[PDB]
């Protein structure tokens, strides 16, 4: 079975690029990509896009 | 915003407010960094001068966690026009930073071709603003949100009494009586993907609100990713 950023997203928690043929994750400013090289790890306590939610 | 509900604490933290001389919102605004504010470029009529703030939710009282920024740059794109209203957007760039705390951080920018794949392709969005709550009433005094779907272009265009250009998309409800309005200009438009919110449009404009076989139109944020994060470094 071979499919990539089509197929959800890439396993990627954000942006989702096919380079040579493989899956190569990225994140928006403000987030490093973790080392699994999936998820995107804020930087601060205030990320974009996250809702300030506490109850 | 036509019928949705309102904004509970720090769930939409990236509106911001476009107010007056006399303090008073008229348009809306997308926080996309400390120092940047996306919005509509037609906004900038609607007042000779005129300040950001941020964290407010609810105009009535002041709760402290608002916070008024001025503006230090407006930018423009040169290529709106009132006769199509087509390309309206425009940046501003405040004098001070803005201190992200509860309901206050930016909404995230995303890269154009997986916006459009990605986010584009989902079953809805939502909008936010202090606009109207009725095509005829007087501006919300509390933030409001709508979850809203995103329009086939086909369908749009055929609904659509005026021109929809590619630097613009459809959002709403044919029948349904939920829809953002006036006062929502320059609003955030945004798209949810695994729990992280995206800008995806600026409210624009629309013909009346909420009115049947009509959709909101919304500038395609995708179209000027470009234009954007050339703005965002003096330009
Ligand atoms: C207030 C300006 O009105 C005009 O200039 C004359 O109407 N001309 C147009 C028009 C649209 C596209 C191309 C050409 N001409 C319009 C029009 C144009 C711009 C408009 C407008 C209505 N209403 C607004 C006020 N804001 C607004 C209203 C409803 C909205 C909605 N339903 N989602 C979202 C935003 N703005 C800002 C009738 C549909
Ligand atoms: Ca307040």
């Amino acid at each position: 079975t071979r499919k990539l950023c089509s197929l959800d997203n890439g396993d990627c928690d954000q942006f989702c690029h096919e380079e040579q043929n493989s899956v190569v994750c990225s994140c928006a400013r403000g987030y490093t990509l973790a080392d699994n090289g999936k998820a995107c790890i804020p930087t601060g306590p205030y990320p974009c896009g996250k809702q300030t939610l506490e109850r | 915003i036509v019928g949705g509900q309102e904004c509970k604490d720090g769930e939409c933290p990236w509106q911001a407010l476009l107010i007056n001389e006399e303090n008073e919102g008229f348009c809306g605004g997308t926080i996309l960094s400390e120092f940047y504010i996306l919005t509509a470029a037609h906004c900038l009529y609607q007042a000779k001068r005129f300040k950001v703030r941020v964290g407010d939710r609810n105009t009535e009282q002041e709760e402290g966690g608002e916070a008024v920024h001025e503006v230090e740059v407006v930018i423009k794109h040169n290529r709106f026009t009132k006769e199509t209203y087509d390309f309206d957007i425009a940046v501003l760039r405040l004098k001070t930073p803005i201190t992200f705390r509860m309901n206050v951080a930016p909404a995230c920018l995303p890269e154009r071709d997986w916006a459009e794949s990605t986010l584009m392709t989902q079953k809805t969005g939502i909008v936010s603003g202090f606009g109207r709550t009725h095509e005829k009433g007087r501006q919300s005094t509390r933030l409001k949100m709508l979850e809203v779907p995103y329009v086939d272009r086909n369908s749009c265009k055929l609904s659509s009494s005026f021109i929809i250009t590619q630097n613009m998309f459809c959002a709403g409800y044919d029948t349904k009586q939920e829809d953002a309005c006036q006062g929502d200009s320059g609003g955030p438009h945004v798209t949810r993907f695994k729990d992280t919110y995206f800008v995806t449009g600026i409210v624009s404009w629309g013909e009346g609100c909420a009115r049947k076989g009509k959709y909101g139109i919304y500038t395609k944020v995708t179209a000027f990713l470009k234009w954007i994060d050339r703005s965002m470094k003096t330009r």
